[PDB]
């Protein structure tokens, strides 16, 4: 075989410890990169001037930080959506001082989390199974976009991302909050079910096959060593499983059929989380959650404060505070 | 009046012994302004040892 | 001065946290004297009081009242439009009993730091430097006794 | 209501911060990860056991064969993800064990605000911030935004303590 | 609490004579106010101006009274600054410069007679909330 | 502001940057505030305010007209801000404006 | 003519103009007419920070920094009265115009040195019996260099001095007296030198330009720490107009 | 002992009167006919030495001149505070409502 | 102003509660003088759990 | 300066211990200046010198 022939072969063979595939040779340069740059700018690097009003953040352990304050902190409202490599700085003093590390680390990530998509796909169609894992992958994918790239486009500037770091996020979502209403958002609604109901439906088929495991061991072994891996038969009892939870709630709320409890299992959080990226993708454009301020007045005209009323108020709070030296004019407009 | 050695620095004599003198933060050794090391910093040495 | 020691929400077994380690003295510090009671009071002579700190608030402003609830003193957030500072309002204070007995204040920023403590209730005199301690309230065995047998509950 | 009982803990509690509450959402976000995978793992490691496109009337519900090919999801994960289960009875277990214990865990950590014994600050932080005001992590900025929850929200969500905030008093940036 | 006759009288010139909106009145005046003015004056205060608001007390102050229901009126036929220096119709929506301000054309006496008697009222109804911004919500 | 007397070009802001007016990193003057992140914003009630290094203080001053400061307001209030329900403006706003944009 | 379009995003827009190398004439001064400076433009081109030794014996010396700022850094369109004194000199005082830039350059082992680089209110005037202007003139002046920060900015903990805490919130019980250089937010105004060295004249124009050295001091922090005496050399541009 | 500049001010006649040397522009609205035109010639023209000097501003007109003296008891001069001057604050100090 | 909940005291209340109030080394927890709690001191009490 | 540094004890490794552990500055402290050389004279204004 000539040469290219030959590297074909490898970079597609299923007998490679992890599969590499052609979504690969993408994925494993830009995670390398991304995974490198976020290691050293979250140990090392220096305060970044994340709002642009010269007043830089302190994002690295060396600089101050622990781990649940730590952070990779966004780049310079300065920037905007303006592209910042390191060769469009004149120094990497300027680079790291308007954060150049968070719009590298993000975006050769968002391009290999993309590429882990596609190789998720890849190696299916290699081995021969269905393909939609890679689907059921595009949910949380799908979330990552909204939080680090399309948010920012829609509001102007990579300043206003998720930050890399634990308490940039709680920071994140406060602000979130305090500018779009994000609880009551039927978006964000809709994945609050989706993640409370993944919770609940796993915690709900993980005790019904270890309530309904076949006695294959005795009592001073662990009952894992009952299955053996590749075994032909089923390890558990769907049938009593399904007798038991149809007592529970009544017959027909229960599955008998395993490919439809499977399929339901994925596309519940699937959907739920579908939805809640497009809750934040969508805000991202101005289109907030539901506004009942002083929805409910009475005879006179008095108004009658309900429970969205004293969310307005902590709301006020969250919006009079936020980044309190670069507002300059009455309106957060963005 | 506050050399190396009066910190408790082992390995950077080492470095300084045979030519390396610069960091990357711009500072050097012997006390000059304005002096870029090019790759083999202190820095750099060190990255290289961990690579 | 035991009762005014009671009397004092740096006692007050809600206002601790979950990491902040040690007895309460690591805190605000070992109590070494009642300062006496602060009587504050505005340029036309009657009597303000300080409204107290309630256990859910970190922090909390510093707001004085008359008799009636009327707000007639405060230490502003902005300035440029403030109506009731201590200046403005010419607030001194009085101490009777403890430490201060008879002395009073008139300085806007002793008066100040005064209202600032008379937030916390009756205001002391602590130790800071014996235990190092760094100004942080800590809760007492009570409240460690309470939190550990209902989490083992 | 509940959204305001959120926003309450994050103001006076800093619940977010809170290790124990982390831990919940650990289990809670791990679990509905689980969920998702393991069900679309299943549904596309199928063994083809009937003619049809729709593939769930080929399964009985008293068959004795296993409906998906473990063999073939374990050689997937391992060559995507690096690891991956081998033994159903450990991963059904697993699911059960995961958001089980972030929901008791969290709870811990309800139990211990019911006491306001709170995760709200790192000491070493605020000494470092009140010596040196050129000093600021995303932690004192979530900070001044407690201070600002509780200020504006107290008086209308605590009446029974008639608080009457000047406006002067309120914290405020600049311009908003 | 009830929207009364007299809640609804104000005044209606500058010697003190009063007059008694209709509830017809009161509710066609809020309409048209947050059809045609509501984008920059919605709660009382001025989005484009915050100094300047729609307090009784300040349109009391304001050069000519506007804190009437004659004075409002000829504000939206002719308005001025506080201090009736400048005529601001090339700025400030009105009759005279309903061609660059398209939403006054239509209105009426009555019409504006409604939005006044609806500036009038609502601080009766709503205490400080009226022109008092985010403080207040 | 302008028009009560301030010297719009020497108004420091509280964190240094002009109030009014700044320089965007390649140095074009530019509108200050948090809105520095759009000056690459252009539109036909503002080009005619810029010169060849941006926005020119001496139109600034001289040539700004009652269209202009007609449409600035109007678009400022209406601004592409508003609930699912069609409340216009930010979310804290109180219900009265019925707006949400195209 | 470049345009906007030209200009945008080249960095030439923190530029000021230059004049070509024919520019070595005379630009007669008539000192009956009245004179006014109808732009004058200023490019840093360097920023050199006075070191501190810690030993007091030694002088201290200016050395090189890193700007971290980038192209943000011109002071320009600025105007101002040109009077002919009585001696020959001429006065120029500046009246507005964009006259102060925040500036931020890096030192040798990553300290941070934030600066209002400005000639706010800037007074200067040139020697006696300047009846022209040529290539040996010079201005020498002093101006305003305020706070950094003005009066409403808040610091991290929320301490400010128009608003803010006035105290260390997070520290309820701790003893003030060590807080108080941080609690209480100070508002300097000093002042600043600058010598403006004419090298280009073109007399039938009126245009004017040169090279130019400052001195001032850098950001305190509204008197939470001491400044840095800051030197900054760069060139600069002026247009004469009679008026 | 280090001292809040601006507090220290609100315990002046700054902190009962319209200080005509420091005091931001939108204050004048308080009174009737001051703002804007008077306002802005008055800040403008400061600073002045006593009260009675805002009657010198060059220009004013007899009315203008009979609205000040009608408010002169409304207003008060202290020394120029540079905190309140500077950043054009007395033309917009960031309160808006 | 300074009692044992002061100072993070845990098992001292306990032996108060039910009537150990002495020291060995001559105080009471109730600020007494010159008072002799025989063997059932804390330190008493300490040595008799160890052993 | 430097010179003079050089002339001092406290520069002599032999001065050290097994278990004072760390930098040289953590010690008699972080070296600022030189105070000058020292004469000692007499009564009679001879010079003395210190052993
Ligand atoms: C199950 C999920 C849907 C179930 C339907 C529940 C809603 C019932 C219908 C009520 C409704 O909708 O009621 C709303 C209106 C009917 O109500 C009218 O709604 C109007 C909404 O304002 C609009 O009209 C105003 C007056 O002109 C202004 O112009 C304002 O700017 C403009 O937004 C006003 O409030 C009217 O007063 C009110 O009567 O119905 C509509 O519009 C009908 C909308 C159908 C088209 C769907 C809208 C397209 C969504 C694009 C965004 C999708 C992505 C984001 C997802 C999140
Ligand atoms: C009922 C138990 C109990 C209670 C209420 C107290 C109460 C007190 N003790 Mg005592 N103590 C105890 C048991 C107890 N102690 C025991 C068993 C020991 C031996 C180790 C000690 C040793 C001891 C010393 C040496 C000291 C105290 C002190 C104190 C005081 C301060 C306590 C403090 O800062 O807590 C801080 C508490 C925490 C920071 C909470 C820790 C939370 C853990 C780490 C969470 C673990 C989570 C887990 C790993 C997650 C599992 C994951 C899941 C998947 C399974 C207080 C009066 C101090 C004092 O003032 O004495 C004068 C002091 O110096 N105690
Ligand atoms: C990434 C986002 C995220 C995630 C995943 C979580 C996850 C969690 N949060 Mg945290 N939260 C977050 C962000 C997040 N949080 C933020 C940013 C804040 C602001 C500070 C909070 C504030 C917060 C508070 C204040 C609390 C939580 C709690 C919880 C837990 C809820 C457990 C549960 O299901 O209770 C759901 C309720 C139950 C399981 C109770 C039993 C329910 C019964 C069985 C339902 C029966 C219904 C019946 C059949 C009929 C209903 C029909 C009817 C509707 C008509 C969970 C670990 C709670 C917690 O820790 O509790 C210990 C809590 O109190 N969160
Ligand atoms: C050739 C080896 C060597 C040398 C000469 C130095 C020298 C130095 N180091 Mg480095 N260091 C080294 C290796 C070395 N280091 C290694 C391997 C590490 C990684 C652990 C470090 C980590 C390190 C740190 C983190 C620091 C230093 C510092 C220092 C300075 C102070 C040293 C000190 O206080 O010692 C103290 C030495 C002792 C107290 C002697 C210990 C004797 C042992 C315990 C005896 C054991 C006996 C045995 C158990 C008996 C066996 C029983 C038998 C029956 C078998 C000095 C310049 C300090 C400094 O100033 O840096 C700026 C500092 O902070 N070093
Ligand atoms: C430079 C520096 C220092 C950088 C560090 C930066 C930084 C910020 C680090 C800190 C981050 C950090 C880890 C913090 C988080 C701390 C935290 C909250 C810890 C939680 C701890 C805890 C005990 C929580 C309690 C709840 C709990 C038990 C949660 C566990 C969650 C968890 C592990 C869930 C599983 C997730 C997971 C990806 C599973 C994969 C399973 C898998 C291989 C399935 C594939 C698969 C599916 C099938 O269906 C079948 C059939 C087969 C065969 C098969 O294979
Ligand atoms: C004092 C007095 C008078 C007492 C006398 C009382 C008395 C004796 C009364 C007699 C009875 C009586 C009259 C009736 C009361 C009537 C009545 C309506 C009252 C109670 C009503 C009420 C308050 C409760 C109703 C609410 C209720 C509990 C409904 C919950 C329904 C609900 C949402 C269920 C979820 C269903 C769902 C599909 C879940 C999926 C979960 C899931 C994915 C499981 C995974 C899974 C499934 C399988 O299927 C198998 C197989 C396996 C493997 C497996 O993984
Ligand atoms: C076998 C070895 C066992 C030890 C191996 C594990 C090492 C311990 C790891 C745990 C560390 C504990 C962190 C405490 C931090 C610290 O420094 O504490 C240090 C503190 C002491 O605090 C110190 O006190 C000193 C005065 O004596 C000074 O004031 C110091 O400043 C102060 O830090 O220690 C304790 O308080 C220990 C006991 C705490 C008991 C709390 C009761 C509540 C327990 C309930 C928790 C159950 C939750 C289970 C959830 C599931
Ligand atoms: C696997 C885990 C390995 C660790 C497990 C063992 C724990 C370490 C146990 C050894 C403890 C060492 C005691 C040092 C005490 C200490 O605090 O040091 C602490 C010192 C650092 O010293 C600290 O320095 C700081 C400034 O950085 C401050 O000045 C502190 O005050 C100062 O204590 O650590 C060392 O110096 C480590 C390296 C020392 C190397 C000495 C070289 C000589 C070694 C030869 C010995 C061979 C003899 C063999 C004989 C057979
Ligand atoms: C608004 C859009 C949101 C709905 C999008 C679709 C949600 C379902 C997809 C989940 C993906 C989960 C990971 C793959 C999990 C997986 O591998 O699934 C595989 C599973 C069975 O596969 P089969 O091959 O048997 O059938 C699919 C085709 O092959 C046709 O036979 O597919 C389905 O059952 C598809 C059901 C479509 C049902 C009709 C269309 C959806 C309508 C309902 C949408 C309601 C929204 C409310
Ligand atoms: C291209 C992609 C490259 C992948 C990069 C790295 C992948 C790393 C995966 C985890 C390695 C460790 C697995 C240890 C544990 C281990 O080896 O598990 C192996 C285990 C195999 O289970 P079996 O069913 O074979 O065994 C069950 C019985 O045999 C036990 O009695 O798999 C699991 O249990 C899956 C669930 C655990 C899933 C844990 C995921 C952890 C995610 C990481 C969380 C920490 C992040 C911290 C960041 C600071
Ligand atoms: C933004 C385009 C506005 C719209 C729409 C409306 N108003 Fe307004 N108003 C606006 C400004 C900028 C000002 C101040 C202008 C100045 O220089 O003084 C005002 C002022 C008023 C006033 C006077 C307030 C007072 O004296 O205290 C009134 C009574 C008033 N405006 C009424 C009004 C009405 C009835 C409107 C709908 C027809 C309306 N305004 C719309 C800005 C804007
Ligand atoms: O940077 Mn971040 O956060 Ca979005 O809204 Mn505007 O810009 Mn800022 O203010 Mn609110
Ligand atoms: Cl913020
Ligand atoms: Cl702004
Ligand atoms: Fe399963």
């Amino acid at each position: 075989a000539n040469l290219w022939e030959r590297f074909c072969n490898w970079v597609t063979s299923t007998d490679n410890r992890l599969y590499v595939g052609w979504f690969g040779v993408i994925m494993i340069p830009t995670l390398l990169a991304a995974t490198i740059c976020f290691v050293i700018a979250f140990i090392a690097a220096p305060p970044v001037d994340i709002d642009g009003i010269r007043e830089p953040v302190s994002g690295s352990l060396l600089y101050g930080n622990n781990i649940i304050t730590g952070a990779v902190v966004p780049s310079s409202n300065a920037i905007g959506l303006h592209f910042y490599p390191i060769w469009e700085a004149a120094s990497l003093d300027e680079w790291l001082y308007n954060g150049g590390p968070y719009q590298l680390i993000i975006f050769h990530f968002l391009l290999g989390a993309s590429c882990y998509m596609g190789r998720q796909w890849e190696l299916s169609y290699r081995l021969g199974m269905r393909p939609w894992i890679c689907v059921a992958y595009s949910a949380p994918l799908a979330s990552a976009f909204a939080v680090f790239l399309i948010y920012p486009i829609g509001q102007g500037s990579f300043s206003d991302g998720m930050p890399l770091g634990i308490s940039g996020t709680f920071n994140f979502m406060i602000v979130f909050q305090a500018e779009h209403n994000i609880l009551m958002h039927p978006f964000h609604q809709l994945g609050v079910a989706g993640v409370f109901g993944g919770a609940l439906f796993c915690a709900m088929h993980g005790s019904l096959v270890t309530s309904s495991l076949i006695r294959e061991t005795t009592e001073t072994e662990s009952a894992n060593y009952g299955y053996k891996f590749g075994q032909e038969e089923e390890t558990y009892n769907i049938v009593a499983a399904h007798g038991y939870f149809g007592r529970l709630i009544f017959q027909y709320a229960s599955f008998n059929n395993s490919r439809s409890l499977h399929f339901f299992l994925a596309a519940w959080p699937v959907v739920g989380v579908w939805f809640t990226a497009l809750g934040i993708s969508t805000m991202a454009f101005n289109l907030n959650g539901f506004n009942f301020n002083h929805s409910v007045i009475d005879a006179k005209g008095n108004v009658i404060n309900t429970w969205a009323d004293i969310i307005n108020r902590a709301n006020l709070g969250m919006e009079v505070m936020h980044e309190r030296n670069a507002h300059n004019f009455p309106l957060d407009l963005a | 009046l506050n050399p190396m050695w009066r910190q408790g620095m082992f390995v950077l004599p080492f470095m300084a012994r045979l030519g390396v003198t610069g960091s990357w933060s711009g500072w050097s050794i012997t006390g000059e302004t304005g002096i870029d090391p090019g790759f083999w910093s202190f820095e750099g040495v060190a990255l290289a040892h961990i690579v | 001065e035991k009762l005014a020691f009671y009397d004092y929400i740096g006692n007050n077994p809600a206002k601790g946290g979950l990491f902040r380690t040690g007895p309460m003295n690591k805190g605000d510090g070992i109590a070494q004297a009642w300062k006496g009671h602060a009587v504050f009071r505005n340029k036309e002579g009657e009597e303000l009081f300080v409204r107290r700190m309630p256990a859910f608030f970190e922090s909390f402003p510093v707001i004085l009242t008359d008799k009636n609830g009327v707000v007639k003193a405060d230490i502003p957030f902005r300035r440029a439009e403030s109506k009731y500072s201590f200046e403005q309002q010419g607030v001194t204070v009085s101490f009777y009993g403890g430490e201060l007995n008879g002395q009073t204040f008139t300085d806007p920023p002793t008066v100040k730091s005064y209202a600032r403590k008379a937030i916390f209730g009756e205001i002391f005199e602590f130790d800071t430097e014996t235990l190092n301690s760094d100004g942080i309230f800590r809760t007492s065995p009570r409240g460690w006794f309470t939190f550990a047998h209902a989490v083992f509950a | 209501a509940i959204f305001r009982f959120l926003l309450f803990f994050q103001g006076f509690h800093n619940w977010t911060l809170n290790p124990f509450h982390m831990m919940g959402v650990a289990g809670v976000l791990g679990g509905a990860l689980l969920c998702a995978i393991h069900g679309a793992t299943v549904e596309n490691t199928l063994f083809q056991d009937g003619e049809g496109a729709s593939t769930f009337r080929a399964f009985n519900p008293t068959q004795a064969e296993e409906t998906y090919s473990m063999v073939t999801a374990n050689r997937f994960w391992s060559q995507i993800f690096g690891i991956a289960f081998s033994n159903k009875r450990w991963l059904h277990f697993f699911m059960l064990f995961v958001p089980v214990t972030g929901l008791w865990m969290s709870a811990i950590g309800v139990v211990g605000l019911a006491l306001n014994l709170r995760s709200y600050d790192f000491i070493s932080q605020e000494i470092r911030a009140a010596e040196d005001p050129e000093f600021e992590t995303f932690y004192t900025k979530n900070l001044l935004l407690n201070e600002g929850i509780r200020a504006w929200m107290a008086p209308q969500d605590q009446p029974h303590e008639n608080f009457v905030f000047p406006e002067e008093v309120l914290p405020r940036g600049n311009a908003l | 609490a009830e929207l009364t006759p007299e809640v609804l009288t104000v005044p209606l010139n500058s010697e003190g004579k009063t007059i008694t909106l209709t509830e017809k009145q009161y509710l066609e005046g809020k309409r048209l106010f947050q059809y045609a003015c509501a984008s920059c004056h919605v709660g009382g205060i001025t989005k484009t101006n915050p100094s300047l608001d729609l307090r009784t007390e300040t349109l009391a102050l304001a050069t000519p009274p506007r804190d009437n229901i004659e004075g409002l009126v000829d504000y939206m036929k002719n308005p001025t600054t506080y201090d009736g220096e400048q005529e601001i119709a090339e700025v400030h929506p009105s009759l005279r410069s309903a061609d660059i301000f398209p939403k006054m054309r239509n209105l009426t006496e009555k019409d504006l007679v409604a939005i006044a008697g609806h500036i009038l009222v609502e601080p009766k109804i709503l205490g400080d909330k009226w022109g008092g911004g985010k403080v207040y919500y | 502001d302008q028009k009560l007397g301030a010297n719009v070009g020497s108004a420091q802001g509280p964190t240094g940057l002009g109030k009014y007016l700044m320089r965007s990193p390649t140095g074009e003057i530019i509108f200050g505030g948090e809105t520095m992140r759009f000056w690459d914003f252009r539109g036909p009630w503002l080009e005619p305010l810029r010169g060849p290094n941006g926005l020119d203080l001496n139109k600034i001053k001289n040539d700004i007209q009652p269209w202009q400061e007609r449409r600035a307001a109007e678009y400022m209030t209406h601004a592409p801000l508003g609930s699912l329900n069609s409340v216009g403006g930010v979310a804290t706003e109180i219900n009265s404006v019925n707006f949400v944009s195209p | 003519t470049l345009t906007y379009d030209d200009i945008v995003g080249t960095g030439l827009a923190n530029k000021c103009p230059t004049l070509d190398d024919t520019a070595r004439g005379a630009y007669p001064i008539d000192s009956s007419q009245t004179y006014r400076i109808a732009r004058l433009c200023l490019q840093p081109t360097t920023f050199l920070v006075k070191e501190e030794p810690k030993n007091k014996r030694q002088e201290a010396e200016f050395v090189p920094t890193k700007l971290v700022t980038r192209e943000t850094t011109s002071l320009d369109q600025i105007q101002g009265e040109l009077k002919v004194n009585s001696d020959g000199s001429l006065t120029f005082v500046e009246e507005d115009g964009i006259d102060f830039q925040p500036v931020t350059v890096q030192m040798a082992g990553g300290e941070r040195i934030p600066l209002l680089f400005t000639v706010k209110n800037l007074v200067a005037s040139t020697q006696p019996n300047v009846t022209s202007i040529t290539t040996s003139t010079d201005f020498k002046g002093e101006f305003n260099v305020p706070s950094y920060r003005t009066a409403n900015f808040l610091d991290p903990k929320g301490r400010g001095l128009a608003s803010g805490y006035d105290s260390a919130i997070a520290l309820p019980q701790a003893k003030e007296e060590e807080l108080a250089r941080a609690n209480v937010k100070r508002f300097s105004l000093t002042k600043g030198q600058i010598s403006l060295n004419v090298a280009k004249v073109d007399g039938r124009t009126g245009e004017i330009a040169g090279t130019f050295e400052s001195e001032q001091l850098s950001d305190d922090d509204m008197g939470a720490h001491e400044p840095h005496e800051v030197k900054i050399q760069g060139v600069f541009y002026a247009s004469i107009e009679p008026a | 002992e280090l001292v809040n500049v601006v507090d220290e001010k609100l315990g002046t006649a700054y902190g009962e009167k319209i200080d005509l040397n420091n005091t931001n522009i939108a204050a004048f609205i308080q009174y009737r006919g001051l703002y804007p035109t008077l306002a802005k010639l008055i800040v403008k023209n400061a600073p002045y030495e006593s009260v009675e000097d805002v009657l010198n501003i060059p220009g004013l007109t007899e009315r203008q001149k009979q609205i000040l003296r009608e408010n002169l008891e409304h207003f008060t001069v202290t020394e120029v505070e540079t905190a309140l001057v500077e950043g054009g604050d007395r033309y917009n100090n960031g309160l808006y409502k």
